[PDB]
């Protein structure tokens, strides 16, 4: 049955290359999601609402 | 990760006395429907029993009932097969498998070829 | 005469119309029931209290008010809402005909959208129909209660049309009720519930409208020699009001869920 | 026998060292650090547009880059473009097979794609010079049907398949540029990043990958979700994405922590999400449910910020413009409304 | 300026008389969904009777497009939701050749409870009734090897068999329709409906029943709008 020996095979191979990446402290992202979301609050027309002089959809 | 192990295949003699356990991990195991499917030497799978979210409803196929009992445990998360008075038409392979959706009543793809919510099986031979 | 029997089919009309009303607010059938009560409501807002309003000012002694011609607008208006809420009552019938007798031609050629165009449609009609003696056709007559004026005895083929006008909705409507217990019992004799309740519902609905608006299309034949003189005409037309008070409740309360619920208490 | 055990277990000694990784990586929760930022208050939008036409369930929408022409794909058969705006139509493709799951809109507003149930990618030319709306190509090729399609350019698109692979299309010549394996499960969802160089996709199988389009090989694997991944969407900056799936829960994975940091869930809420995406900003994570109703996750706090209900079914598709100035919804009572 | 808006309103208008000439045509068509079991030799009555195949006939002027579903994988909890609107799921049941009985029986559990096609009715056609016949005749090919409650199961009273039959294959026959109907009649989340019959490569006249379903359905639908 080498069609599941094959399949594994490629399933550890997959593993193996997934498996050796340096990853970041979550806090440390995390913080770059709130920059990013702090950076970009002014420019969110459904966060804070426009007047009705540039709604176009009044 | 949703994660099924099955234990407690084996040798048997025929008219024997079993009990399959499947251990979840990986997801609310109180809030799906669980089955037990089966797949023989040369033949494709085959749906065995099947136990709603709490147990009051239970199924069977036609060539079990009376022999086998389906059960479940969501204090541990572990289904159970009893399998008693066996015969050389049970020797298969054995799968547990939990349907795709929770708070539902049907559960569409758990004998396809390749879903996957399935375990990995345990062998059970009747032999003399 | 006192105000003992007119008070109550005020009342208990106009209350029963709005109730439906209620629960009209909490497709195609919708946009017909609503304007049936519609109809029912501004008909009845509009002819009792002229009605009751005239007890009040010279009893059983001004038929017409002070004014030179009180009751004209009078039979006026009661024959334009006769006519409105009889064509209403045909445009039911044969909706739910087609719609259970003919189901594939009504599950194309029959739409929702084109549901509001015929509540207009018989408002048009009736107005025209009862602006017809404005042409120099017919002419109004005060009964003998004296609180009530209509068509003329003859001298016009005028009521004779009116008759056999009313006649001929009667029997499209009866004739469409018993297509549709037909056809329910045919597909209650294929099933074996729901048919059951709607047999019920329907039974009521055909038999009601069977026994209280006949009378007045009988009486509108005979000679008025001998009804007027045992005051069986007013009783006739207070007939008609029966199923204007009726059909809000029995098309829009005593539904056939509500109707099975009663069933199941027993 | 031997050796495929040998193999399967060395494939979870591989498991568990990577998931020691991520645990080691993880040291603090986001709603940990961010618990004392202000919330975004109420979210009220209400209904602006309401664009009707459609004869059938909408199972697609897709915004243009100009932020005003919207594409629809109804189940009657009809490919509808309107101008939102006015709320005018502004073109009406009549399609071969019925059973259209999906639509695309050209980056340049050129082209249109759309695929379904007979596992070929359709690709009409709008612009053509004193003609109508005619197929300008016909990619066939996949096992399943079609179940996502998004353009990189003119020329290339990536759609997802029932077949449990992604494809990335030559449009001009036809054939399959890359092929992009490895799902176990139907693949329901897609989502290009801010730039073009990598992609998501979410499948059937509760996990989500990563694949690099100009190699063909998967990068990362995401496997926090427990059932049917419907929807995904990558997060505005391009370093995280959100997933809604099948067990009633919205979560947010990260690129470079190689984890999900947060969940949106509830208890009253017990149905399905069909359809994710994100505001101008990133702050606001709106998902469209089974339940008729759409939701506004504040998607920093994972706190609900808003409802959007005027649908009387199923939410099929969501969409934000490219300037964050509307919210597209499409649901099977064949409905579009803009929010606002 | 105002000349794009009149032009933009004359082709939306243009747009709008095409798309009423295509509601006129949609409304008039029915969608049936043709759903095997799978080996159940259904082709060769879908041909009496490559994602996905079209099939058109018309009864009593009225057209009927039947769909089956080609070149699918195995997996089918995706896309059947694209069939809740369809007015009937046509499921032909493969009954005698195996378990693919139970498999079937399992299926139709599915699609029965399903949140999605919880109000879609089925037509159920229980295909190669004859070869079931002469195995049940030859006393060799059982079923109660699958089914250990064929036995002390009585054909009714009532349930006519044609004259053309033994007691035992209708025993069968009724048998199956009754372990079909059980499903059928447990589940009452949806307001949906069962069509049982009986069929083969000998009668031709399913699309006649088909028609009379149909009409059935849709006069059940109507009389749902009377109500609340
Ligand atoms: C079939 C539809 C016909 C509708 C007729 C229309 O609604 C008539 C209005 C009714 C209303 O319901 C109460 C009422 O008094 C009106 C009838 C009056 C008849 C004369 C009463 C005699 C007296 O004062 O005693």
């Amino acid at each position: 049955n080498t069609a599941s020996i094959a399949q594994a095979r490629k399933l550890v191979e997959q593993l193996k290359m997934e498996a050796n990446i340096d990853r970041i402290k979550v806090s440390k992202a995390a913080a770059d999601l709130m920059a990013y979301c702090e950076a970009h609050a002014k420019e969110d027309p459904l966060l804070t609402p426009v007047p009705a002089s540039e709604n176009p959809f009044r | 990760q949703v994660q099924l192990q099955e234990s407690g295949g084996g040798l048997v003699q025929p008219g024997g006395s079993l009990r399959l356990s499947c251990a979840a991990s990986g997801f609310t195991f109180s809030n799906y429907k669980m089955n037990w499917v089966r797949q023989a030497p040369g033949k494709g799978l085959e749906w065995v029993s099947d136990i709603s979210q709490s147990g009051a409803s239970i199924s069977y196929t036609g060539s079990v009932k009376g022999r086998f009992t389906i059960s479940r445990d969501n204090a541990k998360n572990t289904l159970y097969l009893q399998m008693n008075s066996l015969k050389p038409e049970d020797t298969a392979v054995y799968y547990c498998a939990r349907c795709p959706a929770p708070f539902t009543r049907d559960c569409f793809d758990v004998t396809s070829t390749t879903y996957a919510y399935r375990g990995q099986g345990t062998q059970v031979t009747v032999s003399s | 005469e006192s105000p003992a029997i007119s008070s109550v089919m005020f009342s208990a009309g106009v209350l029963g119309n709005l109730i439906a009303l209620a629960l009209l607010a909490r497709s195609l059938f919708h946009v017909l029931v609503t304007e049936l009560v519609f109809t029912d409501l501004l008909g009845t807002c509009l002819i009792s209290p002229v009605v009751l309003a005239s007890y009040a000012r010279n009893q059983t002694l001004v038929a017409l008010a002070p004014e030179s011609r009180a009751c004209t607008y009078f039979a006026f208006a009661m024959t334009f809402f006769s006519l409105a809420t009889m064509l209403m009552l045909f445009a039911m019938a044969l909706e739910r005909y087609l719609s259970i007798g003919h189901p594939y031609f009504y599950q194309r050629r029959v739409s929702r959208s084109g549901g509001l165009a015929v509540l207009p449609v018989i408002y048009a009609v009736s107005l025209l129909f009862c602006s017809l003696p404005l042409l120099d056709y017919g002419q109004y007559v005060q009964y003998c209660p004296g609180t009530w004026c209509f068509i003329r005895h003859g001298r016009t083929a005028y009521l004779q049309l009116y008759a056999t006008l009313l006649l001929l909705l009667i029997v499209s409507v009866l004739a469409c009720n018993f297509s549709v217990i037909l056809n329910l019992i045919r597909m209650h004799r294929r099933s074996r519930a729901e048919e059951t309740d709607h047999l019920i519902l329907l039974a009521i609905m055909t038999i009601t409208f069977a026994v209280c608006s006949l009378p007045f299309t009988i009486f509108a034949y005979m000679n008025e020699t001998s009804s007027r003189k045992e005051k069986w005409d007013l009783q006739a037309l207070r007939f008609l009001s029966i199923n204007s008070i009726i059909d809000p409740w029995v098309f829009a309360i005593l539904r056939p869920p509500v109707l099975r619920l009663m069933r199941s208490v027993l | 026998q031997s050796e495929l055990d040998q193999l399967r277990q060395e494939a979870e000694q591989l498991k568990n060292q990577i998931r020691d990784a991520r645990k080691a990586c993880a040291d603090a929760t986001l709603s940990q650090i961010t618990n004392n930022i202000d919330p975004v208050g109420r979210i009220q939008m209400r209904t602006r547009r309401t664009l009707r036409g459609h004869l059938a369930k909408i199972y697609a929408m897709h915004w243009g880059t100009d932020s005003r022409l919207l594409v629809s794909a109804s189940q009657d058969g009809k490919l509808i473009i309107w101008d939102s705006y006015t709320t005018n139509k502004v073109h009406a493709i009549p399609l071969r097979s019925s059973w259209v799951m999906t639509c695309a809109y050209a980056p340049s507003g050129n082209y249109v794609a759309c695929g379904g149930l007979d596992n070929i990618c359709s690709i009409y030319n709008l612009k053509t010079r004193e003609g109508n709306v005619r197929v300008s190509r016909e990619l066939a090729g996949h096992t399943g049907y079609l179940s996502c399609c998004r353009f990189l350019d003119d020329n290339q698109i990536v759609t997802s398949s029932g077949d449990t692979t992604c494809a990335l299309w030559d449009i001009e010549t036809g054939q399959q540029t890359t092929t992009f394996t490895g799902h176990t499960g139907d693949v329901m969802s897609l989502s290009l990043a801010p730039d073009t160089r990598l992609f998501v996709s979410g499948a059937c199988d509760a996990s989500a990958k990563l694949w690099d389009v100009r190699e063909g090989m998967c990068r990362q694997t995401f496997t926090g979700h427990e059932s049917d991944i419907n929807a995904i969407c990558f997060f505005p900056n391009g370093n995280a994405f959100a997933t809604g799936s099948d067990d009633a829960t919205c979560r947010l994975f990260d690129l470079r922590a190689d984890q999900e940091l947060m969940t949106y869930s509830h208890d009253n809420i017990i149905c399905g999400i069909t359809s994710v995406s994100f505001s101008k900003s990133g702050r606001l994570l709106l998902a469209g449910y089974d339940d008729f109703n759409c939701n506004v996750w504040d998607a920093l706090k994972a706190d609900r910020a808003g409802v959007l209900a005027g649908h009387d079914n199923r939410v099929s598709c969501l969409g934000v413009t490219d300037d964050g100035m509307a919210v597209a919804t499409g649901s099977w009572d064949s409905f579009l409304k803009i929010w606002n | 300026q105002r000349n794009e808006e009149k032009a933009q309103r004359e082709a939306n208008k243009k747009i709008e008389k095409q798309l009423q000439k295509d509601k006129q045509v949609y409304r008039a068509t029915h969608r049936l969904l043709l759903l095997g079991a799978g080996e159940s030799g259904k082709n060769t009555i879908v041909k009496q009777m490559s994602g996905i195949f079209e099939t058109k006939f018309q009864v009593d002027k009225v057209n009927f497009h039947m769909f089956d579903v080609g070149a699918q994988r195995d997996e089918r909890r995706k896309w059947i939701q694209c069939f809740n609107d369809v007015t009937a799921i046509i499921f032909v049941v493969a009954s005698s050749s195996y378990n693919r009985l139970q498999a079937a029986l399992k299926l139709f559990d599915s699609i029965w409870n399903n949140k999605w096609l919880r109000d879609t009715s089925v037509i159920l056609f229980l295909n190669k009734q004859d070869l079931l016949a002469e195995k049940v005749l030859a006393g060799k090919s059982k079923i109660e090897d699958y089914f250990p409650e064929f036995a002390r199961y009585t054909t009714p009273e009532d349930a006519t068999p044609e004259p053309g039959e033994d007691p035992r294959v209708t025993r069968a026959k009724y048998f199956i329709r009754d372990e079909f109907l059980r499903i059928s009649t447990a589940s009452g989340d949806g307001r949906h409906y069962c069509y049982p019959h009986f069929t083969c490569a000998v009668d031709t006249e399913n699309i006649r029943r088909v028609f009379n379903d149909c009409r059935d359905i849709i006069q059940r639908m109507h009389l749902r709008q009377y109500e609340l």
